[PDB]
RNA sequence: AAAACUCCAGUUGACACAAAAUAGACUACGAAAGUGGCUUUAACAUAUCUGAACACACAAUAGCUAAGACCCAAACUGGGAUUAGAUACCCCACUAUGCUUAGCCCUAAACCUCAACAGUUAAAUCAACAAAACUGCUCGCCAGAACACUACGAGCCACAGCUUAAAACUCAAA
């Protein structure tokens, strides 16, 4: 319903930890 | 003429009822009166629409229930033996 | 600070004061009172002591010395209790709401302000 | 008597917390809902228990002891006679029982106006 | 402020309960504060049983001391009392002659709560 | 009015009277119409004491003829 | 709701309705309804009431008038050029007993 | 009158003479708050049995 | 269990009845709260969870008392047919 | 007539039970769980008599938490106290399963008579924290 | 169904530093978060209102330092069933953690998503849901979406973060 854009700004916290947790 | 409806205190109005114990005081030295309102079973306290009293009256014999509970003068778990023949206010409908 | 055995307001305008023996000024004094009673003595002192008339409850003076034996209290408080943050915060508002009246006060009216400023020993400081 | 609701729904005029949340507002309609029905029973538990025991204990013959699985049997036979007949030619009863018709009848006899 | 104790002995009927009872007047009585009258309950059976301190109690003596306590007693007396060894427990509460009754009405048939939703019809 | 309080004097302190009320009647004067009426025909006279009319006026409607089996 | 100017007063939860204005309305009432059926008028009493369904049809058919205390389908007054066929004069005034 | 109450309400307290007595006829009395209601209010003392 | 033995939760049997007792004690235990308290404290609760099915069953509670309320009330015209046709 | 309530230990106790009153009956404790139930008798002096589960009959697992195992288990319980010397006990539940009349119906049949049927739940108020919910 | 242990369980007598069923069909206190076994004390502000991201203070839970404690639950881990594959849903044990002291970033769907000061609804009438609609003032924001709970800059008893906060490109949308 509207969830789509929560969705989506999870998922760009999550690739943003990915990357902080890399390097 | 001067027959007009006049809105006065409007009477037909019957004394409205109290409770059991609003008239007396309630301590916590007094065992009987507050084990009478405890279930002779599971030992759980009734509620408001079972002993027919109100917020204040109902708060301060679970307060004087709590603090005989606590400082050792009623149990919690059951009914006093020696006040089992208490007679009956509470409406029950175990047993038949 | 009043003494432990001093008499409080309620029993104080009474007919027969020598007419009572020992154990009945003891239990009516502040031995078997509480602070409330000794908030009420510091607020009648200072009225009758500081400002002209202490009869007005209404008044601006009245309202400045509740909000002083409160500050009062509420610094009491804190020093014999370490961790408080809602007596702290009470404490805070209670000295903004003192500066805010003397702040009035001193715009309408600087002789009972500068009276003040000089019996309770606080002074009105400017905000930077 | 009913509890009263001044402070429970989250409204307007209302300076507190609503402690009653529903999920569907608290307007009733105008059918009652379906009785329940269609559990399941597994009666008659000792009784087999029981004729297991008195099988195990002699030989495999029913000769030896007869009675116990006669009277199992018979109890078993006598309720299962009982429930098919029930459920097959009686569901009234007597006075005030199963009544879902007549009760939704009732209730669109006499419905709901929400809307003023 | 009036208040009240609750003493529970542990069977020694006239001698060390007398004696128990002077040492509590007199504790009262240095420490800054007035016994008003001293009661007592009686000898009856206890709700449960207590083997807090030393080993078995299910017979004691209810008491009840009324007396004026100040504001810096309370906890001392509270103290001594559990540092005795004679008395099992007591709790000093306030006496309830402060507080008076009130001029509730009981009961009262409360309304039903409309105005809770608009005229639609959905 | 004052007639509805008198009324509900009446049946607080006595109770439902041994006639039957006939509504089909426009002019019907049940024990409450007649006790009511007396009522007002003693303080039109000029009393104070609401007690002392009330007994008053129960006592003339017992010596008149109408017994009201009041309860006991 | 629009029921406050009509009522004379209460008498324990029970309204009374005054006849003052009531008797001023009913006689507007009954004279429109004279000068209609004084000109070849049609009336119908609809009003559907299971309580005195029998007497109201019957006065009607005495009187040589028309009488509707049935049950209201649809398609009726409204739709009556595909029901009681073409041209069907529909009655001028409807007399509401029951609303 | 509050404070007069309370003149005549001291004269019987418990001073350092009397302890002995006083113990003893604490010691010889036995009293219970204890009384029920029933549907409508009644006090009923479980001395009386 | 610091209190007594056959006191708290006992009922009798007479002339061996012993169903009667059974389910006489179980209504008991459902009337005071109980049963469904155990299956509650079977697992960990959760508070929101808690508070919501709390008045998920305040609410259950109102209506079915506003519901039979109303079935007493209209009882009083489920009789037969007094009027017919109409 | 007949006080539904337990009598006290006091004094004049009017039932008698093969000579006996109702302090000096030997209990029976049972622990029914959701899968696995035990039946003792203890007599009133506090001595063990007999002491069995549904794993003493040889069931494995699953056919434990049926009330077959269970009133089997009351069978051996009640013919184990019976060959030393009981009649009258007392039952014990303790916890609510699939088994918890199945062991009174097996006391019941093996020989032996209730009186009692009490019931003591070991639930806290608040207490402990139990396991957290599964995810059926 | 495994698997986990046999110094495993059962009645009796002797035991706790978080966690207070029923009362709770109660609507209360507090600015919010939050809080309901008992005993005692201090105490829940402001005589018009509003008003900081130019400031101060409080503030769900989790994570840190050193000491005191550990029944039970449990990040992780080890072992054990099913599936072609299971680092999850099925079972047991265990670490940090739920507790108190002094010092830390102040984090949420912090949701009743509805700011406070007052009143009104037969003069006022609303896209649709949701919890019906307005009049007078004020604070911060908006005016197309991802890019972006993002680098830098400005501060933080901290260097895997928090407060404020974009450009370039594509799209005729969202
Ligand atoms: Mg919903
Ligand atoms: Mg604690
Ligand atoms: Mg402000
Ligand atoms: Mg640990
Ligand atoms: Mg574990
Ligand atoms: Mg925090
Ligand atoms: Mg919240
Ligand atoms: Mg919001
Ligand atoms: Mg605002
Ligand atoms: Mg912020
Ligand atoms: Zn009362």
């Amino acid at each position: 319903k509207n969830v789509l854009k929560i969705r989506r700004r999870k998922m760009n916290h999550h690739k943003y930890r990915k990357l902080v947790k890399k390097t | 003429n001067e027959d007009l409806p006049i809105s006065m205190e409007n009477p037909y109005k019957e004394p409205l009822k109290k409770c059991i114990l609003c008239g007396k005081h309630v301590d916590y030295k007094n065992v009987q009166l507050l084990s009478q309102f405890v279930s002779p079973f599971t030992g759980c306290i009734y509620g408001r629409h079972i002993t027919g009293l109100c917020g204040k009256k109902q708060k301060e014999i679970t307060k004087a229930i709590k603090r005989a509970q606590i400082m050792g003068f009623m149990p919690v778990t059951y009914k006093d033996p020696a006040y089992l023949k208490d007679p009956k206010v509470c409406n029950i409908r175990y047993r038949e | 600070d009043p003494p432990p055995s001093t008499l409080l307001k309620d029993y104080q305008n009474v007919p027969g004061i020598e007419k009572v023996d020992d154990v009945v000024k003891r239990l009516l004094s502040l031995e078997m009172a509480n602070k409330k009673e000794m908030l009420k003595i510091k607020q009648e002192q200072f009225m009758k002591k500081i400002v002209a008339n202490p009869e007005d409850t209404r008044s601006l003076e009245a309202r400045i010395i509740a909000l002083s034996v409160k500050i009062r209290s509420y610094e009491e408080h804190l020093e014999k209790h370490r961790k408080d943050k809602a007596h702290k915060r009470y404490l805070l508002m209670s000295i903004d709401q003192r500066k805010k009246m003397l702040k009035n006060l001193r715009n309408t009216n600087y002789d009972v302000f500068e009276k003040i400023c000089w019996g309770l020993g606080i002074e009105y400081t400017f905000p930077p | 008597a009913t509890p009263s609701l001044r402070g429970r729904l989250a409204r307007f005029g209302n300076p507190r917390k609503p402690v009653l949340k529903p999920n569907k507002p608290l307007i009733l309609a105008n059918r009652v809902g379906e009785r329940r029905r269609e559990k399941g029973e597994a009666t008659c538990i000792t009784e087999m228990s029981v004729m297991m025991a008195c099988w195990k204990q002699n030989e495999f013959r029913d000769d030896a002891c007869r009675k116990e699985i006669q009277g199992f049997l018979d109890c078993a036979a006598r309720a299962q006679e009982a429930r098919k007949m029930r459920s097959i030619q009686e569901t009234l009863g007597e006075s005030g029982s199963l009544l879902p018709n007549k009760l939704n009848k009732l209730l669109q006899r006499f419905p709901n106006k929400p809307y003023l | 402020p009036r208040y009240e104790l609750a003493l529970i002995l542990k069977a020694m009927q006239r001698p060390e309960t007398a004696a128990t009872l002077k040492r509590t007047i007199e504790a009262l009585m240095d420490r800054g504060a007035i016994v008003r009258d001293l009661e007592n309950l009686g000898e009856r059976a206890l709700p449960y049983r207590i083997s807090a301190h030393s080993q078995q109690h299910n017979r004691g003596g209810y008491f009840l001391v009324d007396f004026y306590a100040p504001t810096a007693a309370v906890e001392s007396m509270v103290e001594h009392l559990s540092r005795d060894i004679d008395v099992i427990r007591g709790n000093i509460v306030k006496h309830p002659l402060t507080q008076e009754l009130k001029e509730c009405e009981g009961i009262v048939p409360v309304p039903l709560a409309e105005k809770l939703y608009s005229t639609k019809k959905r | 009015y004052h007639e509805d309080r008198i009324r509900a004097k009446f049946y607080s302190v006595y109770g439902s009277g041994q006639r039957a009320f006939d509504l089909f009647n426009p002019n019907f004067k049940s024990t409450c119409q007649r006790f009511v009426e007396k009522y007002t025909e003693l303080q039109k006279l000029g009393e104070t004491d609401e007690e002392k009319l009330f007994v008053e006026t129960g006592k003339a409607l017992l010596a008149e003829g109408v017994i009201l089996r009041r309860v006991g | 709701r629009f029921m406050e100017p009509y009522i004379f007063g209460s008498r324990l939860d029970h309204d009374i309705i005054d006849l003052e204005q009531t008797a001023t309305h009913l006689q507007l009432a009954l004279n429109f309804t004279a000068h209609m059926a004084y000109r070849k008028g049609i009336i119908l009493f609809i009003s559907r009431n299971r309580q005195f369904s029998y007497l109201i049809e019957n006065m009607a058919r005495d009187c040589g008038e028309y009488a509707h205390t049935r049950y209201f389908r649809g398609g009726m007054l409204t739709n009556a050029r595909l029901l009681f066929g073409p041209t069907v004069r529909l009655p001028d005034l409807i007399i509401f007993l029951h609303t | 009158r509050e404070v007069l109450q309370l003149q005549e309400e001291v004269k019987n307290f418990i001073t350092r003479e009397n302890l002995e007595a006083r113990v003893e006829a604490a010691l010889d009395s036995r009293k219970n708050y204890n009384w029920a209601i029933t549907r409508e209010g009644l006090v009923v003392r479980p001395q009386r049995r | 269990a610091k209190h007594l033995k056959f006191i708290a939760r006992t009922v009798m049997v007479q002339e061996g009845n012993v169903e009667s007792a059974y389910r006489t004690l179980n209504r008991i235990l459902t009337m005071d709260g109980l049963i469904e308290d155990i299956k509650h404290r079977r697992y960990y609760e959760k508070p929101c969870r808690r508070r919501q099915r709390e008045s998920y069953e305040r609410c259950r509670r109102i209506y079915n008392m506003e519901m039979a309320r109303k079935i007493n009330f209209l009882m009083r015209k489920n009789r037969a047919d007094p009027w017919q046709g109409c | 007539k007949f006080s539904i309530y337990p009598p006290i230990p006091g004094e004049e106790s009017s039932l008698r039970w093969a000579g006996k009153k109702f302090e000096e009956i030997p209990i029976a404790h049972i622990k029914a769980s959701h899968n696995n139930t035990q039946i003792q008798v203890v007599s009133a002096s506090n001595e063990p008599l007999a002491f069995a589960s549904c794993g003493t009959e040889g069931f494995r697992n699953a056919k434990k938490g049926t009330g077959i195992a269970a009133q089997t288990a009351g069978i051996a319980a009640a013919a184990r106290a019976k060959q030393k010397g009981v009649i009258h006990i007392r039952v014990v539940v303790k916890g609510l399963g699939p088994g918890r009349l199945s062991a009174m119906h097996g006391l019941i049949m093996g020989g032996l008579e209730v009186i009692s049927i009490t019931d003591n739940t070991p639930i806290p108020h608040n207490g402990c924290r139990p396991r957290k919910a599964r995810k059926l």
